[PDB]
Protein backbone atom coordinates (compact mmCIF):
# COMPACT_ATOMS: atom_id res chain seq x y z
CA UNK A 1 0.00 0.00 0.00
CA UNK A 2 2.92 2.03 1.09
CA UNK A 3 6.18 2.83 -0.70
CA UNK A 4 8.67 2.08 1.93
CA UNK A 5 10.64 5.01 1.28
CA UNK A 6 7.98 7.06 2.53
CA UNK A 7 6.87 5.19 4.83
CA UNK A 8 9.57 3.88 6.52
CA UNK A 9 9.17 0.58 8.06
CA UNK A 10 6.54 -1.52 9.29
CA UNK A 11 4.04 -2.76 6.01
CA UNK A 12 5.20 -5.93 6.61
CA UNK A 13 6.20 -6.08 10.25
CA UNK A 14 3.09 -4.58 11.73
CA UNK A 15 0.24 -6.15 14.17
CA UNK A 16 2.38 -8.57 15.67
CA UNK A 17 3.68 -8.31 19.45
CA UNK A 18 6.97 -9.59 20.61
CA UNK A 19 5.99 -10.65 24.01
CA UNK A 20 2.75 -11.93 22.52
CA UNK A 21 2.52 -13.50 18.88
CA UNK A 22 5.98 -13.89 18.31
CA UNK A 23 6.10 -16.04 21.05
CA UNK A 24 2.92 -17.90 20.79
CA UNK A 25 1.28 -16.56 23.50
CA UNK A 26 -1.80 -15.30 23.84
CA UNK A 27 -2.73 -12.16 26.09
CA UNK A 28 -4.85 -11.98 29.27
CA UNK A 29 -8.54 -11.19 27.14
CA UNK A 30 -7.73 -11.67 23.41
CA UNK A 31 -10.05 -14.56 23.41
CA UNK A 32 -12.51 -12.16 24.05
CA UNK A 33 -12.47 -10.27 20.41
CA UNK A 34 -11.90 -13.82 18.45
CA UNK A 35 -15.48 -15.23 20.70
CA UNK A 36 -16.98 -12.16 19.58
CA UNK A 37 -16.30 -13.66 16.18
CA UNK A 38 -17.58 -16.78 16.75
CA UNK A 39 -21.54 -15.87 15.92
CA UNK B 1 -10.45 4.55 30.54
CA UNK B 2 -13.78 3.57 32.13
CA UNK B 3 -14.25 0.48 33.44
CA UNK B 4 -10.83 -1.05 32.34
CA UNK B 5 -8.31 -3.21 33.05
CA UNK B 6 -4.47 -2.69 33.20
CA UNK B 7 -2.81 -3.74 30.11
CA UNK B 8 0.28 -6.27 30.62
CA UNK B 9 3.58 -5.33 29.53
CA UNK B 10 3.79 -5.36 25.59
CA UNK B 11 0.43 -5.94 25.42
CA UNK B 12 -0.25 -2.61 23.13
CA UNK B 13 3.73 -1.84 21.79
CA UNK B 14 1.98 0.95 19.29
CA UNK B 15 1.10 2.59 21.82
CA UNK B 16 1.99 6.22 21.34
CA UNK B 17 1.08 9.27 24.06
CA UNK B 18 0.83 12.76 22.67
CA UNK B 19 2.53 15.52 24.88
CA UNK B 20 2.84 19.68 25.62
CA UNK B 21 6.18 20.29 25.56
CA UNK B 22 6.08 23.42 27.55
CA UNK B 23 4.63 22.93 30.19
CA UNK B 24 4.75 19.39 30.15
CA UNK B 25 1.14 17.49 30.00
CA UNK B 26 0.20 14.58 28.56
CA UNK B 27 -2.83 15.29 25.57
CA UNK B 28 -3.39 12.31 23.67
CA UNK B 29 -3.13 9.36 23.10
CA UNK B 30 -2.16 7.92 19.23
CA UNK B 31 -0.66 4.92 17.59
CA UNK B 32 2.39 4.48 15.73
CA UNK B 33 1.77 2.68 12.53
CA UNK B 34 5.35 2.57 11.05
CA UNK B 35 9.05 3.69 12.32
CA UNK B 36 8.56 7.27 11.63
CA UNK B 37 4.52 7.59 11.11
CA UNK B 38 2.20 8.55 14.15
CA UNK B 39 -1.56 8.53 13.66
CA UNK B 40 -3.97 10.47 16.16
CA UNK B 41 -7.10 12.57 16.80
CA UNK B 42 -7.29 15.59 14.47
CA UNK B 43 -9.18 17.87 17.51
CA UNK B 44 -6.28 16.61 19.74
CA UNK B 45 -3.77 18.69 17.74
CA UNK B 46 -6.43 21.37 16.21
CA UNK B 47 -9.48 22.48 18.10
CA UNK B 48 -9.36 26.45 18.28
CA UNK B 49 -12.51 26.40 21.01
CA UNK B 50 -9.72 24.66 23.52
CA UNK B 51 -6.95 26.85 22.73
CA UNK B 52 -4.89 23.87 20.91
CA UNK B 53 -3.33 25.04 17.11
CA UNK B 54 -0.15 22.95 18.09
CA UNK B 55 3.22 23.38 15.81
CA UNK B 56 5.32 20.30 15.62
CA UNK B 57 7.77 21.99 17.84
CA UNK B 58 5.06 22.52 20.64
CA UNK B 59 4.86 18.65 20.84
CA UNK B 60 6.55 15.38 22.06
CA UNK B 61 5.45 11.85 21.60
CA UNK B 62 6.28 9.12 24.28
CA UNK B 63 6.69 5.27 23.08
CA UNK B 64 6.98 2.42 24.78
CA UNK B 65 6.20 3.63 27.98
CA UNK B 66 4.63 1.58 30.91
CA UNK B 67 4.71 4.03 33.73
CA UNK B 68 3.97 7.83 33.63
CA UNK B 69 5.95 8.18 36.34
CA UNK B 70 9.54 6.88 36.34
CA UNK B 71 11.56 6.83 33.02
CA UNK B 72 12.40 3.28 31.39
CA UNK B 73 16.17 4.28 30.29
CA UNK B 74 16.44 2.68 27.17
CA UNK B 75 12.54 0.98 27.27
CA UNK B 76 10.15 3.84 26.42
CA UNK B 77 11.77 6.32 23.78
CA UNK B 78 10.80 10.47 23.44
CA UNK B 79 10.56 11.58 19.87
CA UNK B 80 10.13 15.34 18.31
CA UNK B 81 7.78 15.79 15.30
CA UNK B 82 9.23 16.96 12.12
CA UNK B 83 6.03 17.47 10.68
CA UNK B 84 2.43 17.61 11.37
CA UNK B 85 -0.72 16.67 8.99
CA UNK B 86 -4.51 17.38 9.89
CA UNK B 87 -7.23 16.49 7.38
CA UNK B 88 -8.16 19.39 5.55
CA UNK B 89 -11.65 18.68 6.02
CA UNK B 90 -11.90 18.12 9.65
CA UNK B 91 -14.64 19.56 10.60
CA UNK B 92 -14.16 20.79 14.66
CA UNK B 93 -16.87 23.58 14.07
CA UNK B 94 -19.55 20.90 13.96
CA UNK B 95 -19.83 17.18 14.77
CA UNK B 96 -15.92 16.43 14.33
CA UNK B 97 -16.13 14.63 10.94
CA UNK B 98 -12.93 13.17 9.20
CA UNK B 99 -11.07 13.61 12.97
CA UNK B 100 -7.57 12.26 12.12
CA UNK B 101 -4.16 13.67 12.09
CA UNK B 102 -0.48 12.44 11.03
CA UNK B 103 3.00 13.00 12.66
CA UNK B 104 5.74 12.65 11.35
CA UNK B 105 8.67 11.82 13.77
CA UNK B 106 11.91 13.61 13.55
CA UNK B 107 14.15 10.34 13.42
CA UNK B 108 12.33 6.90 12.88
CA UNK B 109 12.02 4.81 16.31
CA UNK B 110 13.81 1.40 16.47
CA UNK B 111 11.18 -1.43 16.95
CA UNK B 112 12.06 -3.44 20.11
CA UNK B 113 9.55 -5.83 22.09
CA UNK B 114 8.03 -2.57 23.57
CA UNK B 115 7.95 -1.16 20.32
CA UNK B 116 6.01 -2.35 17.10
CA UNK B 117 3.80 -0.75 14.88
CA UNK B 118 0.05 -1.92 14.53
CA UNK B 119 -0.99 -2.56 10.88
CA UNK B 120 -3.70 -0.24 8.81
CA UNK B 121 -6.90 -2.42 7.58
CA UNK B 122 -7.16 -3.50 3.79
CA UNK B 123 -10.37 -3.58 1.80
CA UNK B 124 -10.75 -7.11 2.63
CA UNK B 125 -9.93 -6.94 6.47
CA UNK B 126 -12.50 -3.92 7.19
CA UNK B 127 -15.04 -5.77 5.70
CA UNK B 128 -14.95 -9.12 7.20
CA UNK B 129 -14.19 -7.58 10.32
CA UNK B 130 -15.90 -4.02 10.49
CA UNK B 131 -19.43 -5.39 11.81
CA UNK B 132 -21.65 -4.85 14.41
CA UNK B 133 -21.13 -7.08 17.50
CA UNK B 134 -17.66 -7.79 16.59
CA UNK B 135 -14.91 -6.89 19.60
CA UNK B 136 -12.52 -4.39 19.32
CA UNK B 137 -9.85 -2.99 21.72
CA UNK B 138 -9.13 0.68 22.95
CA UNK B 139 -6.32 1.50 24.98
CA UNK B 140 -5.59 4.74 26.83
CA UNK B 141 -4.22 6.98 29.70
CA UNK B 142 -6.93 9.01 29.92
CA UNK B 143 -9.45 9.44 33.04
CA UNK B 144 -10.72 6.33 34.96
CA UNK B 145 -14.37 8.24 34.80
CA UNK B 146 -15.65 11.55 34.41
CA UNK B 147 -13.95 14.21 36.31
CA UNK B 148 -8.34 10.57 37.53
CA UNK B 149 -5.81 9.51 35.80
CA UNK B 150 -4.02 5.76 35.63
CA UNK B 151 -0.59 4.54 36.52
CA UNK B 152 -0.27 1.89 33.81
CA UNK B 153 -1.47 2.14 30.40
CA UNK B 154 -5.36 1.16 30.78
CA UNK B 155 -7.42 -1.66 28.23
CA UNK B 156 -11.01 -2.24 27.46
CA UNK B 157 -12.45 -4.27 24.39
CA UNK B 158 -16.01 -3.56 23.20
CA UNK B 159 -18.29 -4.10 20.89
CA UNK B 160 -19.18 -1.75 17.66
CA UNK B 161 -22.38 -1.07 17.43
CA UNK B 162 -25.00 -0.92 14.92
CA UNK B 163 -25.24 2.69 12.95
CA UNK B 164 -29.44 2.90 13.51
CA UNK B 165 -28.58 2.69 16.87
CA UNK B 166 -25.51 4.82 17.06
CA UNK B 167 -27.53 7.46 15.36
CA UNK B 168 -30.47 7.45 17.73
CA UNK B 169 -27.87 7.81 20.70
CA UNK B 170 -27.26 10.95 20.19
CA UNK B 171 -28.32 13.95 18.27
CA UNK B 172 -24.77 15.40 16.85
CA UNK B 173 -24.73 14.61 13.54
CA UNK B 174 -23.20 11.27 12.78
CA UNK B 175 -20.83 10.62 9.47
CA UNK B 176 -20.08 7.34 7.36
CA UNK B 177 -16.21 8.62 8.66
CA UNK B 178 -17.31 7.01 11.94
CA UNK B 179 -18.58 4.12 14.25
CA UNK B 180 -19.38 3.84 18.06
CA UNK B 181 -18.66 0.90 20.12
CA UNK B 182 -19.41 0.23 23.36
CA UNK B 183 -21.98 -2.43 25.60
CA UNK B 184 -25.88 -1.79 25.66
CA UNK B 185 -27.58 -1.16 29.20
CA UNK B 186 -29.10 -4.65 28.72
CA UNK B 187 -25.51 -6.17 28.10
CA UNK B 188 -24.00 -6.29 31.49
CA UNK B 189 -20.54 -5.09 30.63
CA UNK B 190 -19.41 -1.73 30.86
CA UNK B 191 -16.73 0.77 29.66
CA UNK B 192 -15.75 3.36 27.30
CA UNK B 193 -12.54 5.81 26.26
CA UNK B 194 -12.96 8.79 28.23
CA UNK B 195 -11.35 12.70 28.51
CA UNK B 196 -7.58 12.30 26.78
CA UNK B 197 -8.04 8.97 25.14
CA UNK B 198 -8.74 10.41 21.96
CA UNK B 199 -6.42 9.68 19.52
CA UNK B 200 -5.79 6.45 20.97
CA UNK B 201 -6.21 3.09 18.64
CA UNK B 202 -9.80 1.15 18.51
CA UNK B 203 -8.14 -2.30 17.46
CA UNK B 204 -9.24 -5.61 16.39
CA UNK B 205 -7.10 -9.03 16.00
CA UNK B 206 -7.60 -10.60 13.00
CA UNK B 207 -7.73 -14.18 13.66
CA UNK B 208 -6.92 -14.57 10.00
CA UNK B 209 -3.25 -13.83 10.07
CA UNK B 210 -3.06 -13.07 13.68
CA UNK B 211 -2.19 -9.32 13.17
CA UNK B 212 -3.83 -6.03 15.18
CA UNK B 213 -4.81 -3.85 12.80
CA UNK B 214 -6.25 -0.61 13.65
CA UNK B 215 -9.74 0.27 12.82
CA UNK B 216 -10.51 3.47 14.08
CA UNK B 217 -9.07 6.15 16.65
CA UNK B 218 -11.20 7.59 19.48
CA UNK B 219 -12.72 10.84 18.41
CA UNK B 220 -15.56 11.39 20.88
CA UNK B 221 -18.76 11.07 23.00
CA UNK B 222 -21.07 12.48 25.79
CA UNK B 223 -19.98 11.78 29.51
CA UNK B 224 -18.02 8.38 29.57
CA UNK B 225 -19.73 5.21 30.03
CA UNK B 226 -23.17 6.18 30.37
CA UNK B 227 -25.91 4.01 29.75
CA UNK B 228 -27.76 4.23 26.23
CA UNK B 229 -24.73 6.43 25.11
CA UNK B 230 -21.75 4.71 23.08
CA UNK B 231 -17.74 6.05 22.13
CA UNK B 232 -17.24 7.33 19.10
CA UNK B 233 -14.30 6.39 16.78
CA UNK B 234 -12.91 7.79 13.31
CA UNK B 235 -13.03 4.99 10.58
CA UNK B 236 -9.78 4.67 9.91
CA UNK B 237 -10.42 2.68 6.64
CA UNK B 238 -12.55 5.09 4.83
CA UNK B 239 -9.59 7.66 5.10
CA UNK B 240 -7.19 5.47 4.20
CA UNK B 241 -6.91 7.08 0.80
CA UNK B 242 -5.92 10.66 2.86
CA UNK B 243 -3.62 8.50 4.82
CA UNK B 244 -1.59 7.44 1.71
CA UNK B 245 -2.37 10.73 -0.09
CA UNK B 246 -0.21 12.22 2.64
CA UNK B 247 2.00 9.90 3.05
CA UNK B 248 3.38 8.87 -0.22
CA UNK B 249 3.17 12.59 -1.10
CA UNK B 250 5.63 14.11 1.46
C1 LIG C 1 -10.01 14.79 22.50
C2 LIG C 1 -10.43 13.52 23.25
O1 LIG C 1 -9.76 13.34 24.28
C3 LIG C 1 -11.94 13.22 23.36
C4 LIG C 1 -12.24 11.72 23.37
C5 LIG C 1 -13.66 11.47 23.86
C6 LIG C 1 -14.06 10.01 23.89
N1 LIG C 1 -15.25 9.80 24.72
C7 LIG C 1 -15.90 8.65 24.81
N2 LIG C 1 -16.97 8.54 25.60
N3 LIG C 1 -15.48 7.59 24.13
N4 LIG C 1 -12.84 13.98 22.49
C8 LIG C 1 -13.55 14.96 23.05
O2 LIG C 1 -13.47 15.46 24.17
C9 LIG C 1 -14.25 15.70 21.94
C10 LIG C 1 -13.40 16.89 21.50
C11 LIG C 1 -14.40 17.93 21.11
C12 LIG C 1 -15.47 17.79 22.16
N5 LIG C 1 -15.53 16.32 22.34
C13 LIG C 1 -16.53 15.62 22.82
O3 LIG C 1 -16.37 14.41 22.97
C14 LIG C 1 -17.84 16.28 23.27
N6 LIG C 1 -18.18 15.75 24.62
C15 LIG C 1 -18.96 15.96 22.28
C16 LIG C 1 -18.74 16.50 20.89
C17 LIG C 1 -18.55 17.87 20.67
C18 LIG C 1 -18.40 18.38 19.37
C19 LIG C 1 -18.43 17.52 18.27
C20 LIG C 1 -18.61 16.15 18.48
C21 LIG C 1 -18.76 15.65 19.78
C1 LIG D 1 -3.38 28.07 13.55
O1 LIG D 1 -2.48 29.12 14.11
C2 LIG D 1 -2.03 29.79 12.74
C3 LIG D 1 -1.12 31.16 13.30
O2 LIG D 1 0.00 30.88 13.87
C4 LIG D 1 -3.20 30.40 12.04
O3 LIG D 1 -2.86 31.07 10.62
C5 LIG D 1 -4.15 29.23 11.64
O4 LIG D 1 -5.46 30.03 10.96
C6 LIG D 1 -4.58 28.52 12.94
N1 LIG D 1 -5.50 27.51 12.46
C7 LIG D 1 -6.95 27.80 12.67
C8 LIG D 1 -7.30 28.79 13.74
O5 LIG D 1 -7.88 26.96 12.24
NA1 LIG E 1 -22.47 3.32 27.26
ZN1 LIG F 1 9.83 -6.41 14.23
ZN1 LIG G 1 -5.50 -2.01 39.80
ZN1 LIG H 1 -14.24 30.32 20.01
ZN1 LIG I 1 8.89 -1.35 31.87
Amino acid sequence: AFNPRTFGSGEADCGLRPLFEKKSLEDKTERELLESYID
Amino acid sequence: IVEGSDAEIGMSPWQVMLFRKSPQELLCGASLISDRWVLTAAHCLLYPPWDKNFTENDLLVRIGKHSRTRYERNIEKISMLEKIYIHPRYNWRENLDRDIALMKLKKPVAFSDYIHPVCLPDRETAASLLQAGYKGRVTGWGNLKETGQPSVLQVVNLPIVERPVCKDSTRIRITDNMFCAGYKPDEGKRGDACEADSGGPFVMKSPFNNRWYQMGIVSWGEGCDRDGKYGFYTHVFRLKKWIQKVIDQF
